[PDB]
């Protein structure tokens, strides 16, 4: 018994998104599917339901006009299209199976939820990060890292010494800046004694802008 | 015994089960008697016309209960629609009980009329069967058993297999369970007791219908496996006249019991969902009453 | 509802053909057969033929051999009866009836032993040299003489009309007791003639009006003759 | 039709927690309840006011009457920390209504002051005519901080971007704050500070343009 | 091939046991059907393999016989059973019906009421004169009407018509029409019809003198 939705979306305002939700472990046309959205840090908002047998829908008041729910019974999949996205539509969109078996439930309630599909809305343009060294400085342990500045969209991958260094590494969640661009830091806690023999290189990779940058982080020379 | 069924809204009917099996059994004997010899295959349309004349007459005697049947339909409409007339469930349950009693009473009255039509089919079928002969009594052909199976029985075995009867029972248990689960919750909040009493009643009727469907499904599954094993034994060989005839009666018996349970299971399925349609409406109306109330 | 609906009344000149239809409902047409039987006015039943709805096999009576042709149409469940070279003695109500599907076939009665169990309403077929004519309605007037006790008789002679039928009523249907509309007779002239009488009390002859309402739809005739007591 | 829930409820590991769901005549509605752990999809824990779906422990129970539905969680484990949402179906409006949610906080968990690391701008970034100070905050629990920057004791709020807290692999929390200034602004001041307040204690880190 | 019913007309009362006999010219085994025909209506099947009662036909109807001799029996004659009955062979593929057996209602002897009508003045202008003699509500059906013009018995110039037995009084009515050309009618004075019936002790005469 599962609902597997499509992956994270990154869209500009005025654009559309068709999110999918595939049902498994049961007969897809025997249960209604609901869609509920969640703004970050906020509550659950019912968007509406779809009868997977007939294709008949019921849209909540706030979601009427710009949400379209459809299904393809051949592949046990239901879809939700958001038409003409705006900044305030950034949310996790969920598909959820009604617990009532059959058509025309007298009461509605959910029992099986999909994992969610994050839809991110921004007018920013794909930009690769500028990468900077956060040189070690002043107990017997030194902190050094990389600053991955002004990139869009998420995600960025940060590895250390081509993947070989994974201990003491802390890649931090990104801040969204007022400009629309992201910035993140990856600090690695190393022994102070290693600083003269061990060389540290951070490898940043931004798949959306096809950018791969390596940056040597050496102790500050004066 | 007699079953009262509801295919669709406003469509009540009845089956006297032993008569259905009796009449079907003698249809198999009839076809097996004319298919045994190639010189009698043409008589198929005469057997057809006779069997259809017997059911026409059987149905005409069923039609004598039309007015009492129509009475029960109207009473069932009052029962299935308590939201349209809105008071005293006990009176409504007693009403249904007596109108149903009156229908079975009408049925019992025409017992002799029904038996004469059945006994005419038996006499007809045994007449053709008792004159069934072989060129060599030690070596009687089973081509009639084969032809009859291919042209009359194999079509029903494939048809019944394509339907997932075991998932039809799974579906019905989810319906029964979610209905009790909601029923028990709503009963703790009250509202129109007439709605809870009619939900409880229709629900119990549905469990009884489910039991009959479950029982007929087991028979359909067992008989489809038994007809398929037994047909192999009675085919592609010859028999002595005595053994061929005992084997024609044994096959006819299996077919008639299978066809009966298939006919009843189908009708009881139409009845379960016809009753379920009304349970759903009453659930919708009770929820409306409960929510649009004072605190 | 098991039934057979036949085409309407028919008037044909001698030497002509007639085409009676018979539409079946409530049963499997191709599993049975249709038999045709007629009845000349005031006479017994006469069998003419049979046809199978299953294979179109026909069996005609020897009297009608080389004159009658029954066909069938499985698409509409209709059975036709075509009788050509019509003669005066062909005037009859022609009926169609449900029968077995293999009457020719030997030992057929062993597989279907029933008689003709469902009949159509019948089709009046009149054969005649006569032309259409509306009836001449003549009063049959009572008088002081010829009044048995206190009961007087009056009527209407609906003479020389063609074809049958005409309908007679009294006082626009308001008078029904004691009325006898007689079966018409066909005269040497080829025309029909009948009487419709009413017995009434003598106490009403000079105070109640008596009209006979003759209506012969075949010639669009509607005659209302006032029957008046003869003073003498 | 509205469902009103208290935004927060906090309990001790052995104690029982009650989450209320207010609504006019909610006693006539059937209440369903969902548990949503941080960064997870919701899970149905009570349906039809008091029934538990298969696999839901007996510790979870519910009641509903009058104008208040209650979700009772006996013997609260630390793993019960989640947002809890009540839900109804209102036929008048043909709408599924969810409550605003109640965050369940479990007490007893030990408090950890944050570790703070402040990085001044890199010479490479300064060479690009830009300057970002990087304040890295980690290993803190309850999991909530306030960040104040300073430039020679005078507070600085322009050019500051601070992240929401994030749960770490070790169940402690992490945050980062950035101060974007001009290289001229960077070299003008004597010192810059990043002050992290956790419960009632401030942890401060100071960086100077005259350092190497 | 040749069915002969006996009797052809039968007088019976409600509640009576009645038995029609049907004889065949050669053996027809048990392939005989029975039919009932109410006037103006279509025949209905009553019995099939000489004894097989058709579904829904009153149990008062029973059949029997084989080969050449066959009998239809009505145990308790009810108001609806008064009609003509036909037997029919289906041993050969060429069907043959019997001549029919009328079952009429028996009641007390009713003498007819006799009325003579002279020709209308309008019909006389047409060139012909028809005199009608009416016999109203009599029982039994058997009645002799004779036309006498100046005591001369007439033959070949009259036509009779009888109604169906009455549903309320079980009687018959008869209309006899004597037709003459205007020339023949105006050649004689006395026109009369002599009626002979069991209800009348002696023939009743109704007459008129033209003019």
């Amino acid at each position: 018994v599962q609902l597997v939705q499509s992956g994270a979306e990154v869209k500009k305002p005025g654009a559309s998104v068709k999110v999918s939700c595939k049902a498994s472990g049961y007969t897809f046309t025997d249960y209604y599917i609901h869609w509920v959205r969640q703004a970050p840090g906020q509550g659950l908002e019912w968007m509406g339901w779809i009868n997977p047998n007939s294709g008949g829908t019921n849209y909540a008041q706030k979601f009427q006009g710009w949400v379209t729910m459809t299904r393809d019974t051949s592949i046990s999949t239901t879809y939700m299209e958001l038409s003409r996205l705006r900044s305030d539509d950034m949310a996790v969109y969920y598909c959820a199976r009604d617990l009532w078996f059959g058509e025309s439930p007298p009461y509605y309630g959910v029992d099986v939820w999909g994992q969610g599909t994050t839809v991110t809305v921004s007018s920013a343009s794909t930009k690769g990060p500028s990468v900077f060294p956060l040189a070690p400085s002043s107990g017997g342990t030194a902190a050094l890292g990389c600053l991955v500045k002004d990139y869009f969209p998420e995600p960025v991958t940060v590895s250390w010494n081509s993947g070989a260094l994974t201990s003491g590494v802390h890649t931090f969640p990104a801040v969204l800046q007022s400009s629309g661009l992201y910035s993140l830091s990856s600090v690695v806690t190393v022994p102070s004694s290693s600083l003269g023999t061990q060389t540290y290189i951070c490898n940043v990779n931004h798949k959306p802008s096809n950018t791969k940058v390596d940056k040597k982080v050496e102790p500050k020379s004066c | 015994s007699i079953d009262i069924l509801q295919e669709k809204e406003g469509h009540l009917d009845f089956v006297i089960i032993p008569h259905y099996t009796f009449l079907d059994y003698y249809k198999h004997l009839s076809y097996n008697s004319i298919y045994h010899k190639s010189s009698t295959y043409g008589k198929y349309i005469a057997v057809d016309a006779f069997i259809k004349k017997i059911n026409e007459a059987y149905d005409k005697v069923k039609s004598k209960c039309n007015d009492i049947k129509n009475d029960l339909i109207a009473t069932i409409k009052k029962l299935e629609h308590p939201y349209d007339m809105n008071r005293t469930f006990k009176k409504m349950m007693d009403e249904y009980n007596t109108k149903k009693k009156k229908l079975i009473k009408c049925i019992k009255n025409h017992e002799n009329d029904f038996n004469k039509i059945c006994m005419d089919m038996k006499n007809y079928g045994t007449n053709l069967f008792e004159q069934l002969s072989c060129y060599n009594n030690n070596f009687c052909n089973t081509n009639g058993i084969r032809y009859h199976y291919d042209e009359y029985i194999h079509k029903l075995i494939l048809s019944v297999k394509s339907k997932n009867l075991n998932k039809d029972l799974s579906d019905m248990t989810n319906i029964l369970q979610q209905s009790e689960l909601l029923l028990t919750n709503l009963n703790k909040k009250m509202g129109s007791y007439i709605y809870i009493d009619t939900i409880k009643f229709i629900h119990k009727e549905m469990k009884h219908i489910f039991n009959r469907i479950e029982y007929h499904t087991k028979i359909i599954n067992d008989k489809t496996k038994i007809i398929q094993d037994k047909i192999k034994l009675n085919i592609w060989r010859t028999f002595q006249k005595d053994e061929l005839l005992k084997r024609i009666l044994d096959m006819s018996n299996e077919y008639s019991l299978f066809i009966t349970s298939d006919h009843l299971r189908q009708m009881l399925y139409n009845t379960f969902y016809s009753k379920e349609k009304h349970l759903n409406n009453i659930f919708h109306h009770l929820i409306y009453v409960l929510q649009m109330k004072f605190n | 509802q098991v039934q057979l609906v036949q085409s309407g009344a028919e008037v044909k000149k001698p030497g002509a053909s007639v085409r009676v239809s018979c539409k079946a409902s409530g049963y499997t047409f191709t599993s049975y057969g249709i038999s045709w039987v007629r009845q000349a006015p005031g006479q017994g039943l006469e069998w003419m033929g049979w046809i199978s709805g299953y294979d179109g096999n026909t069996n005609y009576a020897q009297k009608l051999q080389g004159r009658v042709t029954m066909t069938t149409d499985t698409s509409t469940s209709t059975a036709y009866m075509e009788l050509r070279s019509l003669r005066s003695d062909d005037t009859a109500v022609y009926y169609c009836a449900r029968d077995g599907p293999q009457v020719g076939d030997f030992d057929w009665q062993v597989y279907y032993y029933y008689g003709m169990d469902v009949w159509g309403q019948g089709t009046t077929v009149t054969v005649s040299s006569a032309s259409t004519k509306g009836p001449s309605v003549f009063p049959l007037a009572p008088s002081s003489k010829s009044t048995s006790g206190g009961t007087a008789a009056l009527g209407c002679l609906v003479k020389d009309y063609f074809p049958e039928p005409v309908t007679v009523s009294w006082n626009s249907g308001a008078l029904t007791s004691g009325v006898h509309t007689f079966p018409a007779v066909l005269q040497s002239s080829g025309l029909y003639s009948l009487s419709s009488v009413v017995t009434v009390p003598s106490s009403s002859l000079g105070t109640q009006t008596y009209i006979c309402n003759v209506n012969h739809k075949p010639s669009n005739t509607k005659v209302d003759k006032k029957v008046e007591p003869k003073s003498c | 039709y509205e469902l009103t829930q208290p935004p927060s409820v906090s309990v001790a590991p052995g104690k029982t927690a009650k989450i209320t769901c207010g609504g006019n005549n909610i006693g006539s509605y059937s209440v369903h309840w969902y548990q949503q752990k941080p960064g997870q999809a919701p899970v149905l824990v009570i349906y039809y006011d008091s029934d538990r779906p298969s696999g839901i422990p007996e510790r979870f129970s519910g009641s509903n009457s009058g104008n208040t539905a209650t979700l009772t969680i006996s013997r609260v484990e630390v793993g019960d920390e989640a947002d809890y949402f009540c839900q109804v179906w209102d036929t008048n409006t043909d709408h599924v209504v969810f409550g605003g949610g109640t965050k369940l906080t479990v007490l007893g968990q030990p408090k950890a002051a944050p570790s703070v690391t402040l990085f001044p701008p890199s010479s490479e970034e300064l060479q690009a005519n830009k300057a970002t100070l990087v304040c890295l905050i980690s290993d803190f629990y309850p999991g909530a901080v306030t960040v104040a920057w300073k430039a020679d004791s005078s507070p600085v709020k322009a050019g500051v971007e601070t992240t929401t807290p994030s749960k770490q692999s070790n169940n402690k929390y992490a945050a980062s704050s950035y101060l974007s200034l001009t290289p001229e602004q960077w070299k003008s001041h004597r010192s810059y500070s990043c002050q992290v307040t956790h419960e009632g204690s401030t942890v401060e880190k100071t960086v100077a343009p005259t350092e190497c | 091939i040749r069915m002969t019913q006996s009797p052809s007309t039968l007088s019976a009362s409600v509640g009576d046991r009645v038995t029609i006999t049907c004889r065949a010219s050669q053996s027809i085994n048990t392939w005989l059907a029975w039919y009932q025909q109410k006037p103006g209506k279509a025949p209905n099947l009553l019995i099939s393999k000489a004894s097989s009662l058709e579904s829904g036909v009153p149990s008062r109807f029973s059949g029997s016989g084989s080969g050449t001799e066959f009998t239809l029996t009505i145990s308790s004659l009810q108001p609806d059973d008064f009609a003509t009955y036909f037997c029919q062979q289906y041993n050969s593929y060429l069907y043959t019906f019997g001549q029919g057996t009328k079952v009429e209602i028996r009641r007390t002897v009713a003498a007819p009421s006799v009325f003579i009508f002279p020709p209308s003045d309008e019909q006389l202008k047409s060139g012909t004169a028809s005199v009608v003699c009416l016999l109203n509500n009599f029982y039994p059906r058997e009645a002799k009407v004779q036309w006498k013009v100046d005591n001369a018995l007439q033959s070949g110039n009259s036509q009779e018509s009888v109604t169906e037995q009455d549903s309320k009084d079980s009687t018959y009515s008869l209309s006899s029409t004597l037709t003459l050309s205007k020339a023949d009618y105006e050649k004689h004075k006395v026109y009369a019809c002599e009626v002979t019936h069991q209800g009348l002790s002696s023939p009743v005469t109704k007459s008129f003198n033209r003019g």
